[PDB]
RNA sequence: AAUCCCCCGUGCCCAUAGCGGCGUGGAACCACCCGUUCCCAUUCCGAACACGGAAGUGAAACGCGCCAGCGCCGAUGGUACUGGGCGGGCGACCGCCUGGGAGAGUAGGUCGGUGCGGGGGA
RNA sequence: UCGCCUCCUAAAAGGUAACGGAGGCGCCCAAAGGUCCCCUCAGGCGGGACGGAAAUCCGCCGGAGAGCGCAAGGGUAGAAGGGGGCCUGACUGCGAGGCCUGCAAGCCGAGCAGGGGCGAAAGCCGGGCCUAGUGAACCGGUGGUCCCGUGUGGAAGGGCCA
RNA sequence: GCUGACUGGGGCCUGUAGAGCACUGAUAGGGCUAGGGGGCCCACCAGCCUACCAAACCCUGUCAAACUCCGAAGGGUCCCA
RNA sequence: GCCCGGAUAGCUCAGUCGGUAGAGCAGGGGAUUAAAAUCCCCGUGUCCUUGGUUCGAUUCCGAGUCCGGGCACCA
RNA sequence: CGCGGGGUGGAGCAGCCCGGUAGCUCGUCGGGCUCAUAACCCGAAGGUCGUCGGUUCAAAUCCGGCCCCCGCAACCA
RNA sequence: UUCGGAUUGGGGUCUGCAACCCGACCCCAUGAAGCCGGAAUCGCUAGUAAUCGCGGAUCAGCCAUGCCGCGGUGAAUACG
């Protein structure tokens, strides 16, 4: 689905969405990227919604990178009220300026119209990008 | 005794051959031979601690040293083995007593091994020491065959100052170690 | 293999001595000679020295040692030094090192 | 168990740490540092009790010493 | 198993712990008394 | 060597299919060895007695005369 | 005697002293080395520790150099964050002032420095 | 669920809540204690009869990832870890001065005296690497001792120390 | 009866924000490779191919209250004003 | 804390005028015309432990180990 | 959701408590007796212990997660 | 095991057009299971049962330990 195997701890505190993406952010694997303009918990099921929209969009062809991963467990109570925490029930924290997704090996006009679909499945505003000198060398 | 025929054979005619072959700026650089360590691993006597001191009596007789006993490092389930117990005898012999033992080994023991088309030459350990092991203990002259209750073999470690296998081979060859080539 | 047995026991006995905080009567002994040097730490400083080298004596290395002890006491006591602690370094207290130390009383002491 | 709550414990805080800082005047006996491992070793005129606890041996002032991979050190300087 | 050990005289003692089936013996060791100085001290009662 | 607990290890003589090995210096002097290989029977000082490989050799030999 | 240089101790800074490669040293120090009588040793072994030595060797170890492949150290500039003072946004969060200011990274650095004492040359 | 220990929450002193997130204790050891002396891990690669992923042995590499009786943390081979010899300081009489703290408790503690242990000594030694392994007081039991002893001598019963 | 909050200077203590991936874990893409998933040639040790399994290892790229090679601003405390 | 009763080869156990050890279902062997029962033979069981009593001790004195019932007590 | 019990050869049930050893009935397989089948007799085979993790030298056994099973409960409203 | 000779290695002999599949026999080597057989079950009343050898038919040869016969020695036990 997308999810770790093996966790150290089952549940973990919410924390803030403060700041800028802190890495990720420079477009390392592909010809075109999708970058986050807003912070959000992006869900294993939103990610896979986007991934499939793109493969469906081209031919089973192309190449797709993803590059954000849902390692943060997301609890919810049932309709109860208050005794303990839990349960269940996975997100990836995503700050502004991060490259998620990022396709390659496809025509610009394909990638861009697929990346546009892809971001319609996301809770945040997004930006399509290309690739650069600015994405350096390393 | 400081004489010991093999010791000699090493000094007169093994050393020079080695200097002639590899060629050596220094007297020390030419391989010496230190430490034959003999070691019997015996799970055989584990719950019986009596059987052991017979094996150490046997090892003494052929070595001329009483071995000390090795005891189990960690505890392992699958074959018995509390982390206490004696696993086997191990004797270090050097310096003369070493020699007088290797002589006997070359000229009597291995000859007495059933089959024996020769010592395996892949047992060199890559930094230039050599190891081998024997199935039965009665291939030695000091063992009378009526003093065997049960067969136990051992592991022999020939340690050498030779930095490499090649040189180490040469040393031992020249000393009369029969090799399967 | 890092940091040998020699250098462990080396440190081991120094450290213990160095806590009590006396002057240190340190002993180096080579296969040829035996030297002894009385140090005050926290100044990092040597005060009295004695060697089988600078005394140029020989024969029976132990007996040579008893002497370089008396040699140290005598020179040392001359500056007021009486109490110190025997470093013994990485050496068993025995033989040559024992001998220098039991030759280092008659003079400043407790060894 | 799992749900109701299996958690809920914690122990009392141990009020651990440094109790005298550099150049504070102390007296023989004052404990200087309260600590778990050997996190500061005893220095000049400084004792260590069986709970790893460091005290002044003498009246004086406390100096701190960072000896690199020899760890950190607390001494008391007399003029006691 | 709480431990109680007299010496020989004056029956006052000093107090110990061995909860256990060894040492199981007379359980005796040298101690200082309030009595005179440093006698033999055997376990009891 | 710790004095006690020990085999004597005194000079010896010793025997074989060969003559004596003067070397000895062993426990328990005057030992008789069954046979050695070195002394050159049985392998070294290669005798190659009794020698094998005859069984590919044979099938071709008495064969086509008959 | 100061000064310098080499060695031997022994401190200190605590890897800019490290690893690896290479080279070099035996007169003197030092080591390995000769032996196991004696003191003393090995859960077996004079390996180690110990003694009595002095024929040989700087092979090992140690010391001294030189190499930046690794390791270690590492700016300046710019950001992040932030004491204090103000704004903006439904929110998540964001910006301005003034003061403090990393981490990663880039440029580089580095094959140590040094105190006391001896021994020897100066 | 209720006392105790470890971690996080806890906002780089201490402290800090919730039917917040996770685990442990109610023991254990006459050696798992004191001292003197010695020794140094785990792992990996290579070699070695029965021996296998692992028993024991030999080589090189391996600054600690192992070990430290048990949870976790901190610590730790320049030992707190592993082996051995002597031993019982897992002493008695006290205790300068502090940590902590509403009280009462808890905790560390140099130093002096009596008599000892190990060590050539310097010295260390008032249990255990440390932080849980525990329970005011009142009632009473048992051992000792000097103290009290209802006219007096005893006894009854108390006190005091354990 | 000048010691106070506050403030200036100086020392020491700390492990948060930020960041990092050296530890503990998680983790995307690729490479190289143990064991095998056995296509099988075996059905003798063999035994090669892997657009599947894969440790470690290299390269790119990330995440963490109970991770830290690092680490501010501030905060505490003592001295002198 | 108590007193007492129970502890036996493989199981149940039955057995103290003290000098020797025992029986049924088991186990095995052997017979029994179909497969039970019923017949005939052999098992340290060191009879609940240690020191002590005399020739002798399952069985006698000092401590105990374990088990029950009915009592006790419990700051 | 909540508390309590369970999951082991084909079937039903022990063993888990107290770490090392998996047993009982039935079924199944091979022989026998019978003209034959059943009954009956003599032999045998067969479980990794729901599952994933952890503790230990060692886990059916001790601990945690998840998955099914059975039972209890769900009141003043 | 000087018991017992199954298996296997090598070497040959004879018949036969031909002995790989599938022959019998000789020699060297190899020497397996087997220490009187669970439940069960067969034969035999006298020259029988046991035990020992011999011939023949078929047939080139032969897997014959089979079958049909021949004699040597030679028991036990039947209350009922
Ligand atoms: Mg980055
Ligand atoms: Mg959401
Ligand atoms: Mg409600
Ligand atoms: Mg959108
Ligand atoms: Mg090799
Ligand atoms: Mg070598
Ligand atoms: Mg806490
Ligand atoms: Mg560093
Ligand atoms: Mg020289
Ligand atoms: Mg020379
Ligand atoms: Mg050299
Ligand atoms: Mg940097
Ligand atoms: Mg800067
Ligand atoms: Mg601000
Ligand atoms: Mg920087
Ligand atoms: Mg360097
Ligand atoms: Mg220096
Ligand atoms: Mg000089
Ligand atoms: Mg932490
Ligand atoms: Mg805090
Ligand atoms: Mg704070
Ligand atoms: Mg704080
Ligand atoms: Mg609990
Ligand atoms: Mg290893
Ligand atoms: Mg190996
Ligand atoms: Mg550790
Ligand atoms: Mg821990
Ligand atoms: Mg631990
Ligand atoms: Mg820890
Ligand atoms: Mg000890
Ligand atoms: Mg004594
Ligand atoms: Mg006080
Ligand atoms: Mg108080
Ligand atoms: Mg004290
Ligand atoms: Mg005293
Ligand atoms: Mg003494
Ligand atoms: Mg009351
Ligand atoms: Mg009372
Ligand atoms: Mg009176
Ligand atoms: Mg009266
Ligand atoms: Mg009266
Ligand atoms: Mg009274
Ligand atoms: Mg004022
Ligand atoms: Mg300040
Ligand atoms: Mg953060
Ligand atoms: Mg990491
Ligand atoms: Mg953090
Ligand atoms: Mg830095
Ligand atoms: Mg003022
Ligand atoms: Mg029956
Ligand atoms: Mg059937
Ligand atoms: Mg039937
Ligand atoms: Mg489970
Ligand atoms: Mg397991
Ligand atoms: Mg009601
Ligand atoms: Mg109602
Ligand atoms: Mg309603
Ligand atoms: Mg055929
Ligand atoms: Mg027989
Ligand atoms: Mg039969
Ligand atoms: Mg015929
Ligand atoms: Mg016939």
């Amino acid at each position: 689905m997308l999810m770790p195997r093996r966790m150290k701890y089952r549940k973990q505190q919410r924390g803030r969405l403060k700041g800028a993406t802190k890495g990720g952010d420079y477009v390392a694997f592909g010809d075109y990227g999708l970058v986050a303009l807003e912070p959000a918990w992006i869900t294993a099921q939103q990610i896979e919604a986007a991934r499939v929209a793109m493969v469906r969009h081209f031919r089973r062809g192309g190449k797709i990178f993803i590059r954000i991963f849902p390692d943060k467990p997301y609890t919810k109570k049932p309709l109860e009220v208050r005794m303990g925490k839990g349960k269940g029930n996975y997100v990836a924290v995503v700050k502004p300026g991060r490259v998620m997704f990022e396709v390659a090996g496809v025509t610009e006009e394909q990638a861009m119209e697929a990346l546009r679909i892809a971001g319609h499945k996301l809770p945040i505003k997004t930006k399509i990008v290309r690739r650069d000198a600015y994405d350096e060398a390393q | 005794p400081l004489d010991v025929a093999l010791k000699r054979k090493y000094y007169e005619e093994v050393r020079p051959e080695l200097i002639r072959r590899f060629g050596y700026q220094n007297v020390w650089e030419v391989p010496r031979l230190e430490k034959v360590v003999i070691n019997q691993g015996l799970g055989e006597a584990k719950e019986d601690a009596r059987i052991l001191e017979k094996a150490a009596q046997e090892l003494a007789l052929i070595t001329g040293q009483k071995p000390a006993v090795t005891r189990a490092k960690k505890s392992i389930s699958n074959f018995k083995l509390r982390k206490g117990m004696p696993i086997g005898l191990r004797v270090t012999l050097r310096r003369d007593r070493m020699w007088i033992f290797l002589e006997k080994l070359l000229n009597v023991a291995l000859p007495r091994i059933r089959d024996f088309r020769g010592l395996n030459p892949n047992s060199f350990d890559g930094r230039g020491n050599y190891n081998l092991g024997l199935r039965e203990q009665l291939i030695f002259p000091e063992i009378t065959y009526d003093m065997v209750d049960a067969l136990r073999g051992m592991d022999i470690a020939v340690v050498t100052t030779a930095e490499t296998d090649e040189e180490a081979r040469a040393l031992l060859e020249l000393l009369g170690f029969p090799f399967r080539k | 293999a890092r940091l040998t047995a020699y250098e462990r026991r080396k440190f081991r006995v120094r450290n213990r001595i160095k806590r009590t905080g006396r002057l240190r009567l340190s002993v180096f002994r080579s296969l040829k000679h035996i030297y002894a040097q009385i140090i005050d730490d926290e100044k990092g400083v040597t005060l009295v020295s004695a060697s089988s080298l600078a005394l140029k004596l020989k024969g029976n290395k132990t007996e040579v040692a008893r002497q370089v002890g008396r040699a140290l006491a005598e020179k040392a006591l001359a500056l007021g030094i009486k109490q110190v602690a025997f470093d013994r370094g990485p050496y068993k207290y025995h033989g040559r090192v024992k001998a220098l130390a039991e030759g280092a009383r008659e003079g400043g002491l407790e060894f | 168990a799992l749900a109701s709550t299996r958690n809920g414990r914690d122990s009392q805080a141990k009020r651990l740490g440094v109790k005298r800082y550099e150049g504070q005047v102390v007296r023989a006996g004052n404990i200087l540092v309260r600590q778990r491992g050997t996190r500061f070793k005893p220095g000049k005129n400084v004792g260590m009790g069986r709970d790893f606890t460091l005290f002044a041996l003498v009246d004086g002032v406390v100096e701190f010493q960072d000896r690199g991979r020899l760890g950190r050190y607390v001494h008391v300087r007399p003029l006691a | 198993l709480l431990l109680e050990c007299t010496e020989c005289k004056r029956r006052n003692y000093a107090t110990e712990k061995n909860k256990r089936n060894t040492p199981n013996k007379l359980e005796l060791r040298k101690y200082c008394p309030w009595c005179r100085k440093h006698t033999v001290h055997r376990e009891v009662k | 060597m710790k004095e006690g607990i020990h085999p004597k290890l005194v000079p010896a003589r010793i025997i074989c299919g060969c003559g004596n090995v003067i070397e000895t210096y062993s426990t328990k002097p005057e030992i008789y060895v069954e046979v050695c290989s070195k002394c050159h029977p049985f392998y070294t000082g290669q005798q190659r007695f009794v020698d094998t490989e005859g069984r590919v050799e044979r099938f071709q030999r008495r064969y086509g005369d008959s």
